[PDB]
């Protein structure tokens, strides 16, 4: 599991909840 | 050689006291039952010939690809809060052995419970979530002191005699001594309970990922349902974002160093009263933001945890289960509880506890 | 989720 993909996934989904 | 005859069908076994030297001794049960069943093995309900008292049998599989510590692990446990190991034997998937382990009977568990006051629509009494969080605690306040740490807290592991509202917790098949210095697998924790610095895959984790599992269950139990589901690793950590806020730089780098350089986009906290009820009491909403803290040292030691104001009403001399009966033993502590910080007895053993 | 390998 590399940083760069997870956090990858993670901001792409921080972004549509995102107010 | 497992001889099994009649008396009704009587299985006889020699097996090995949990407790002490290796001294097997012939066991006889029967009225054999499963009571649960998995791709990990079998687990049956019997009866102890001899005594007459009720028994869980688990009965799981050597399986020589993974580290299996259960049985040792077990051993050396002896608590109040923590189901008794009463024998152990093996027997025999043809041409394989497997592990069988005899516990006390406790016929429920914190889930089966909270899923009652689930489809029923209504909230489990603060006086039940006090009893069976301060018990949790206890538990994990004896394992961490030998440097165990369970790796699977949940309610389906935390088990109910609901008549004696006494918990025991179970399930050590994930359990392991964790060691400064030596890496652990970070896909530990079942889904739902998986601390933040596991979900970011740190291997140097400590005990304090079970702080978290239990502050997921007290949330659980004030909420009526999981407050961080989700399928996959970043399911949760969204829903854990939603709530505590996106983990600052620090607190990234407590959890793992690894992710400090990546900019997250900054989500604002909920507010904890927000998340639960307006009738929670606030005690318990306070404990819960202890518990659950992004940065690992920053949350608070199992025996702090028993000894925070929400668990007040416990050390009232005349508090008394809603059926009736007295509260169960909650401040027969030892030197062994207390190890990681003795001066709490003051707060942890009441007054009227000390006669 | 199993515990760590051998
Ligand atoms: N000592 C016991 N007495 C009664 N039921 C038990 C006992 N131990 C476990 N169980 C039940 O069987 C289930 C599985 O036990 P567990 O040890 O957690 O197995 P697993 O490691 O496969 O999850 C538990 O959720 C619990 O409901
Ligand atoms: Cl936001
Ligand atoms: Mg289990
Ligand atoms: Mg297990």
């Amino acid at each position: 599991v590399e940083p760069q993909k997870f956090a990858e996934e993670l901001i792409h989904r921080l972004e549509a909840v995102q107010r | 050689s497992m001889k099994v005859s009649r008396d009704s069908k009587v299985t006889t076994v020699v097996a090995t006291p949990g407790q002490g030297p290796d001294r097997p001794q012939e066991v006889s049960y029967t009225d054999t039952k499963v009571i649960g069943n998995g791709s990990f093995g079998v687990v049956y309900q019997a009866k102890l010939c001899d005594s007459g008292e009720l028994v869980a049998i688990k009965k799981v599989l050597q399986d020589k690809r993974f580290k299996n510590r259960e049985l040792q692990i077990m051993r050396k446990l002896d608590h109040c809060n923590i189901v008794r190991l009463r024998y152990f034997f093996y027997s025999s998937k043809k041409d394989e052995v497997y592990l069988n382990l005899v516990l006390d009977y406790v016929p429920e568990t914190v889930y089966r419970v909270a899923r009652h006051y689930s489809r029923a629509k209504q909230t489990l009494p603060v006086i039940y979530v006090k009893l069976y969080m301060y018990q949790l605690f206890r538990s994990l306040a004896y394992i961490h002191s030998f440097g165990i740490c369970h790796r699977d807290i949940k309610p389906q592991n935390l088990l109910l005699d609901p008549d004696t509202a006494v918990l025991k917790l179970c399930d050590f098949g994930s359990a392991k001594q964790l060691v400064r210095g030596e890496p652990n697998v970070s896909y530990i924790c079942s889904r739902y309970y998986r601390a933040p610095e596991l979900i970011f895959g740190a291997t140097d984790y400590t005990s304090s990922i079970d702080v978290w599992s239990a502050g997921c269950v007290l949330a659980e139990l004030l909420l009526g349902q999981p407050i961080f589901p989700g399928d996959s690793g970043v399911d949760q950590l969204v829903e854990i974002i939603k709530v505590l806020g996106t983990p600052t730089r620090e607190q990234i780098r407590e959890m793992n160093p690894n992710y400090t350089e990546f900019k997250f986009p900054q989500i604002k906290a909920h507010p904890w009263t927000k998340v639960f009820r307006p009738r929670t009491p606030p005690e318990a909403i306070a404990l819960c933001s202890r518990l659950l803290e992004y940065t690992p040292t920053a949350r608070l030691t199992p025996l702090e945890a028993c000894a925070h104001s929400f668990f007040d009403e416990l050390r009232d001399p005349n508090v008394k289960l809603p059926n009736g009966r007295d509260t169960p033993a909650l401040f027969n502590f030892t030197t062994q509880e207390l190890s990681s910080n003795p001066p709490l007895a003051t707060i942890l053993i009441p007054p009227h506890a000390r006669h | 989720p199993p515990p760590s390998p051998c």
